[PDB]
């Protein structure tokens, strides 16, 4: 599935015209300061609920049952631990 | 999965009213949030194509086909280590996306399909 | 500036050569001057500084 | 977006002194800074990690 | 003097003054119910362990810095 | 014809680390190959040095540890290496391991490394618990104790194995010096496990985030990605440091520091932080050896990945749904962690077995129902 | 657990050697070892630590010779094969005060006194516990708890019934450099040598890391610069697309 | 009387129960006990009492007769088990192990 240099497999290609600078010619950190602000927002924005509804919920559901747990082992507690076990 | 089970599927969807009025819409906002066409592509360009079946339909592309499909590849890839999206007209609008290659994965399947189906015939 | 490049940087034998001493001379000084910035905000702490009463 | 003559715009990333010593200078110095601090980290790891095999303090005693 | 006896006195009558009260309010239960007859042969023995535990907790959370700074 | 491509010795280094066709567009989690590379170096490069200050008797084990720690020069930084290293390398291993569930790497033309990776993961977890046990802290004899135990579990034959593998009739000496010889040996199996899954991968070429086919676009590993896997190195390496250097324990169990006592148990045996949630779920099966099948299912059930996901599109970059059902994945395995070192009460009894299901339904029911309706979604939302 | 169960959790107390940048106070450490020496060694053992340990982080050369050579250590047979006793050395390691395990329990009601010479890695909370357990005896056991005879009630030790009684109280140690000898003070002090004791390498282990830490940075710096210089070919990359 | 022989390092508390001894060790209701047990699961002879001798506690060695329940007394947090080395009172969760004993002749065994 995979060839090397020369070969490497890809559909012919034509009509496809690349250009590009020296790495010596080119400012490596240019618009780094806009690409640090707006470009990371934009993406942390677009992935944020995919991170934040799992942990959420999975650290409310531990917060509960560490919660729970905490007060069956209290005085207060006693009944109630006595019928979880 | 099969394209051509993906593609059968979907038809009984179309057809029955209700399933259509149900399952269209979230068709369409799936879509939407999954952000392909932000990247050039068009929704065929994503299927896996390491498949001997999946070769053979490349193979059979009009040269045009073949040729755009690997520059919108090519883009994309561009765009992707850039961490930048298309903008302008590299964004793929609803109508660009057309299922240029789905008819030459179902022919090669159908092909494959019938040939497992006869390897297994019983004469009566 | 070209003089400079010329030298120490044109040859790879130079430029290797160069980033040895460097190393050498960074070597020796950092390991002092972190020796000196680490006795004083470890001021009255050290061995060093309590030595003197025995 | 036919002309395949024009290159593209470049000109946010160009640096108008590119061809000058001291532009080539300046990028070899990072790469030096970074070999230098190679070569001092390794000296100090290799130096400290084989004194492991000189002999420990209980066999100096 | 140890200078803690003095830190945990004054962190027990200000900051902390909930937790020793309801400390205090447990000990005089648990001894009355000791002075109670036919407690021996009773089924749950009530101490003061919890509240003894969130008064302490409590002063040392006011104490620490303070008594560290004077050693 | 140039020297690297002509010479068939270089040829195969010039194939794996210079000329090798990578995707142009691999994103920083591509880094934690090099990263567990990097780990395994140090893990034998530590290791070895250690083994020749160490002492595999039981009645000179932990007082050759140290020994180590006390009078041997550097010792101590060798010592908290090897041992936080072995953290590490297992945060790489689940990271590699996540980058490969999410971004498809298990699929089809890929099923080959993968499969050798699901074997190297579990030598990592036999080298990891044979190493801790040689400290002979009590932690070291207790873990060793209770997890040798759950191969008694096996019907007819289980107690006889258990005396076999511990060479008596509990943990002991005989238990101590084998597992030294073979902790000695299993890193380098592993490296050649290692080396095994990269050799099946270079048939196909590393996958990409997009998932597409790179074939059409690729640059040379060097200088591109050695370059970028230099950062991820000083970033580790940073890491590395502040855990060696100033906080060496905090990734460890205070308990294996008293020296083992077969008499005294301790308050409360738990494994190494990376072994937990293979704990929770053996805990969440009433049954002893119900429980340990489920333990290993829950490793080997990785293999079934390239059969359940039935998506026609690799990996989750595209695909909303399947990305929600990921995070709650792995938001999951990390409660299962979790649980793996509460104590066995109320609730967490009753939640460790929900998170089981919830582990174990990923790879049975969801995934496959979600990967056949994104297929229909793509199909009917393009059209 | 109950609260009991577990202890309560020691505070967060302000150590000298808290801090990335800190060692221990060494001056400290001194008045610790005095306060082992004249308190915790009459049961427990410090077996991990030798003479030569304490040079030149507690005493001189020969402050520590002069410790060594006032006990007996067992030397080889004689000629006749007869035991032998000898002066002790640098290298000897500072002996326990029982002979075996059995002798410390008969001693200490059953309970055998462990070596302190790991003791602040081996508890959870470090000189921290070692600080609140050795202060937070109170004067009486909360009400309602029964302790077992020979137990003394102290809430730092999971459980609460420690076999160990309290043993610093203000003015059992005069310290040779006229610090009061008062409970806190001790306690502080022997927290700190134990601390010590646990990791002798911490002074150099920290200032190692703060070397390793600047010329990490440094190098992690320049590796972004150069992997977006050479990068810069590739990101920078344009096409233009004419279909054929 | 009751000996103690270490094995495997552990000590072995070998008690020559009386009668009246058994007797009392059958009495106590299997409910109220931290470990439910009685002593025919504990020995497989009545009047040879044979237990590893280590407090399920930490693991001290209870100090036998000792106890409040007149059996063996853990004098390091004070925990008492019985007659059929069964815990009753003190911090100790669990009843004294029983080792894998059998006698070979009726006069001794082998453990
Ligand atoms: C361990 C040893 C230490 C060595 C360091 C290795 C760690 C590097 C790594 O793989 O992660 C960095 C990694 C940067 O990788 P990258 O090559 O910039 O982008 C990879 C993704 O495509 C980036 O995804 P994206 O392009 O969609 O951007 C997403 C990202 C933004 O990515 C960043 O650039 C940061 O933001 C988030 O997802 C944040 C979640 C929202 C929370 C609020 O950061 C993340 O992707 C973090 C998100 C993970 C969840
Ligand atoms: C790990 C040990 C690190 C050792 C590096 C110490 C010195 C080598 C160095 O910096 O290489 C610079 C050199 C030069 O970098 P260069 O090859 O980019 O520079 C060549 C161009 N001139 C000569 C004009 C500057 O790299 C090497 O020679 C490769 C050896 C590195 C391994
Ligand atoms: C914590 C839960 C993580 C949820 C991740 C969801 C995706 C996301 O936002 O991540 C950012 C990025 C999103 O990247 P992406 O490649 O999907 O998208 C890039 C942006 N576009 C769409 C324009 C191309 O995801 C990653 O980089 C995910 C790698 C996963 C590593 C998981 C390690 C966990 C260990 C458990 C082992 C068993
Ligand atoms: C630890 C320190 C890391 C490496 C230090 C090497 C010095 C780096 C500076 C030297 C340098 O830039 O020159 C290149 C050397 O890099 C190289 O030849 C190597 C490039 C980067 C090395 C690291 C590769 C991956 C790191 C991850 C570890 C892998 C896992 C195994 C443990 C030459 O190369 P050029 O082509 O840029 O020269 C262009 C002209 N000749
Ligand atoms: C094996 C474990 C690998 C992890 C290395 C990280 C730090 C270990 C170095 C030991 C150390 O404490 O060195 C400090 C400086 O750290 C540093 O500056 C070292 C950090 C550099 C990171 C790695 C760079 C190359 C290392 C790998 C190459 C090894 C083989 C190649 C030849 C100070 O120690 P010191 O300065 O007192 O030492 C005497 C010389 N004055
Ligand atoms: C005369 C007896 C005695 C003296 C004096 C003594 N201890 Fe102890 N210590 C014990 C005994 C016995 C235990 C074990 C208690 C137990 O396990 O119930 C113990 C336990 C400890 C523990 C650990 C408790 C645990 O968590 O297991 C520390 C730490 C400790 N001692 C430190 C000291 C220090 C510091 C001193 C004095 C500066 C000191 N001891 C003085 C007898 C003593
Ligand atoms: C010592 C442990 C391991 C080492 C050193 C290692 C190293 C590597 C390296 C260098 C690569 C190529 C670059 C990369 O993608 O990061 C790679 C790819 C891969 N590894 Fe690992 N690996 C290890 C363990 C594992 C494990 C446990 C698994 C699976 C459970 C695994 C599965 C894979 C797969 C599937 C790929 C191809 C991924 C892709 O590029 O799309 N490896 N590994
Ligand atoms: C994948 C590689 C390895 C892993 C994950 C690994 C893991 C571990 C772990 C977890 C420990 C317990 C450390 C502690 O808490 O003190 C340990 C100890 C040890 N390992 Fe390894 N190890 C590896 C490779 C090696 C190798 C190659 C050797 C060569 C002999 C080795 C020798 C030792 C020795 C001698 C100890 C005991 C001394 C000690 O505890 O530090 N290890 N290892
Ligand atoms: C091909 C490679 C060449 C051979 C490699 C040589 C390996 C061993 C050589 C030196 C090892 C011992 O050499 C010794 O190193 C240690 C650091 O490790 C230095 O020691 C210095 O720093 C350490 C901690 O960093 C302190 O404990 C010490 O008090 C201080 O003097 C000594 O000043 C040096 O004399
Ligand atoms: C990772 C550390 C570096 C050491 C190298 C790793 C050791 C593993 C190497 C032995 C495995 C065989 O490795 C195999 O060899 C040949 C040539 O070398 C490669 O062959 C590839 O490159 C050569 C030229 O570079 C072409 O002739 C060939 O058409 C192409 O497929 C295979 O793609 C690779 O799979
Ligand atoms: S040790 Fe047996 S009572 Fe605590």
């Amino acid at each position: 599935y995979m060839g090397w240099w020369g070969h490497m497999g890809s559909p012919p290609q034509k009509g496809i015209a690349g250009y590009t600078i020296s790495p010596f010619a080119a400012r490596p950190f240019a618009g780094v300061v806009h690409a640090a602000i707006f470009n990371t927002f934009r993406r942390t924005k677009n992935q944020a609920l995919f991170v934040i509804l799992p942990v959420s919920f999975f650290y409310y559901v531990w917060t509960q049952a560490s919660e729970k747990n905490e007060w069956l082992y209290t005085k207060a507690g006693r009944h109630e631990l006595a019928k979880a076990l | 999965a099969s394209i051509t089970s993906v593609v059968k599927t979907s038809e009984l969807i179309l057809k029955s009213p209700l399933l259509s009025k149900i399952v269209v819409p979230l068709a369409k906002t799936y879509v939407k949030f999954s952000g392909y066409r932000q990247l050039g592509f068009k929704m065929n360009d994503l299927i896996i194509e390491e498949t001997p079946n999946m070769q053979l339909a490349l193979r059979r592309l009009p040269p045009t086909e073949s040729y755009d499909r690997v520059y919108r590849l090519i883009r994309a890839t561009q765009f992707s280590l850039s961490h930048k999206l298309a903008t302008g007209n590299d964004i793929t609008k609803p109508e660009e996306d057309d299922h240029y290659l789905i008819p030459y994965i179902l022919d090669v399947e159908a092909e494959a399909f019938e040939k497992d189906a006869l390897d297994n015939l019983e004469v009566v | 500036a070209t003089t400079f490049y010329n030298v120490f940087v044109k040859r790879n034998s130079a430029f290797v050569a160069t980033i040895l001493a460097s190393a050498f001379v960074f070597d020796m000084t950092f390991e002092t001057a972190i020796d000196n910035f680490w006795d004083r905000i470890n001021a009255g702490k050290q061995w060093k500084d309590i030595r003197h009463k025995y | 977006g036919k002309s395949t003559y024009k290159i593209p715009d470049f000109t946010p990333y160009l640096k108008k002194d590119r061809n000058t010593d001291a532009n080539r200078l300046f990028s070899y110095f990072m790469i030096g800074s970074f070999g230098m601090l190679s070569a001092a980290g390794a000296k100090a790891t290799v130096q400290d990690f084989l004194s492991n095999m000189s002999a420990s303090a209980d066999v100096l005693a | 003097p140890d200078p803690a006896i003095a830190l945990h006195e004054a962190a027990a009558e200000g900051p902390c003054h909930d937790f020793k009260h309801h400390f205090d309010e447990c000990v005089e239960r648990v001894t009355k119910a000791q002075e109670a007859e036919d407690y021996d042969h009773a089924e749950y023995k009530e101490d003061c362990v919890e509240e003894f535990f969130h008064l302490q907790h409590c002063i040392n959370d006011n104490t620490a810095d303070k008594l560290f700074r004077v050693l | 014809m140039a020297l690297r491509k002509k010479n068939s010795l270089l040829n195969m280094a010039n194939s794996y680390v210079l000329d090798s066709p990578q995707p142009s567009n691999l994103n920083y989690f591509w880094n934690f190959g090099s990263l567990l590379a990097l780990c395994l170096v140090i893990q034998l490069a530590t290791g070895i040095t250690l083994a020749m200050h160490y002492t595999s008797h039981a009645s000179l084990a932990f007082d050759s540890v140290e020994h180590i720690m006390r009078d041997v020069n550097f010792g101590w930084f060798i010592r908290y290496a090897h041992a936080n290293t072995a953290s590490f390398f297992f945060i790489c291993i689940y990271a590699h391991m996540g980058r490969n569930i999410y971004y498809g790497s298990y699929k089809t033309p890929r099923v080959l490394p993968w499969s050798i990776g699901v074997i190297i993961f579990l030598l990592l977890i036999i080298t990891a618990f044979m190493g801790y046990v040689l400290v002979f802290g009590q932690m070291s004899l207790w873990g060793a104790t209770v997890i040798c135990n759950l191969v008694s579990a096996i019907p007819w034959l289980g107690e006889d194995i258990v005396h076999f593998l511990w060479g008596g009739f509990s943990v002991g000496n005989p238990t101590l010096q084998r597992f030294f010889a073979l902790h000695y040996l299993m890193p380098f199996v592993l490296a050649v496990f290692a080396l095994l899954h990269l050799i099946a991968l270079h048939t196909a070429g590393s996958s990409n985030p997009l998932g597409i086919t790179s074939n059409v676009d690729k640059l040379s590993m060097h200088p591109y990605y050695s370059f970028k896997d230099l950062i991820t190195v000083f970033a580790f390496l940073l890491m590395f440091t502040l855990f060696v250097f100033f906080s060496p324990d905090k990734l460890g169990h205070p308990d294996n520091y008293i020296p083992a006592n077969p008499m005294v148990t301790p308050a409360s045996i738990v494994p190494e932080w990376y072994l937990l949630p293979f704990y929770a779920i053996l805990r969440a099966i009433p049954d002893k050896l119900g429980g340990v099948i489920a333990m290993v299912a829950a490793i080997l059930i990785l293999l079934i990945l390239p059969i359940v996901d039935r998506s026609i599109i690799r990996g989750n970059a595209f695909k909303p749904i399947s990305k929600l059902l990921f995070g709650f994945f792995i938001c999951n395995f990390l409660l299962l962690g979790v649980l793996g070192q509460v104590h066995i009460e109320p609730p967490f009894i009753v939640l460790g077995q929900i998170c089981t299901i919830f582990y174990f339904s990923y790879f049975l029911i969801l995934l496959p129902m979600v990967s056949t309706i994104e297929n229909i979604f793509f199909y009917i939302g393009s059209l | 657990m109950t609260a009991a169960e577990h202890g309560l959790h020691p505070a967060e107390y302000p150590w000298p050697q808290n801090g990335m940048l800190s060692t221990f106070d060494h001056a400290s450490l001194r008045r610790g070892y005095q306060v082992y020496k004249e308190v915790c060694a009459a049961c427990h053992s410090l077996d991990r630590i030798a003479w030569r340990n304490l040079v030149g982080v507690t005493h001189t050369t020969d402050e520590a010779k002069a410790f060594a050579e006032e006990l007996e250590y067992d030397d080889e047979p004689d000629d006749e094969g007869n035991p032998r006793k000898r002066p002790g050395k640098l290298a000897d390691y500072i002996p326990g005060p029982y002979p075996n395990e059995q002798a410390a329990r008969a001693a200490n009601q059953g309970a055998l006194p462990p070596d302190l010479s790991l003791i602040a890695k081996a508890r959870h909370g470090g000189a921290d516990y070692i600080f609140a357990l050795l202060t937070g005896y109170p004067d009486e056991p909360p009400a309602g708890v029964v302790l077992a005879p020979g137990m003394n009630y102290n809430p730092y030790f999971p459980g609460g019934g420690i076999g160990m009684a309290r043993t610093l109280f203000d003015g059992v140690v005069e310290y040779e450099d006229g610090t009061p000898a008062t409970t806190s003070q001790m306690a502080k002090d022997v927290a700190a040598f134990l601390t010590w004791a646990a990791e002798p390498e911490h002074d150099e282990r920290k200032k190692l890391g703060l070397k390793a830490i600047i010329v990490i940075s440094a190098m992690l710096g320049l590796s972004v610069y150069i992997k977006k210089f050479k990068w810069s070919p590739i990101k920078n990359r344009k096409f233009i697309y004419n279909p054929p | 009387k009751n000996v103690i022989i270490k094995w495997r390092g552990k000590p072995i508390f070998i008690r020559h129960r009386t009668s009246e001894e058994i007797e009392e060790a059958n009495e106590v209701n299997v409910a109220t006990l931290r470990d439910p047990q009685t002593d025919d699961e504990r020995v497989q002879k009545p009047e040879w009492l044979v237990m590893i001798g280590v407090c399920t506690h930490l693991g001290c060695v209870p100090i036998g007769e000792a106890g409040d329940f007149g059996g063996w007394f853990c004098p390091c947090h004070g925990s008492h088990y019985d007659i059929s080395g069964r815990i009753r009172r003190g911090p100790a969760p669990l009843n004294l192990e029983i080792p894998e004993y059998d006698f070979a002749d009726a006069e001794t065994l082998v453990i």
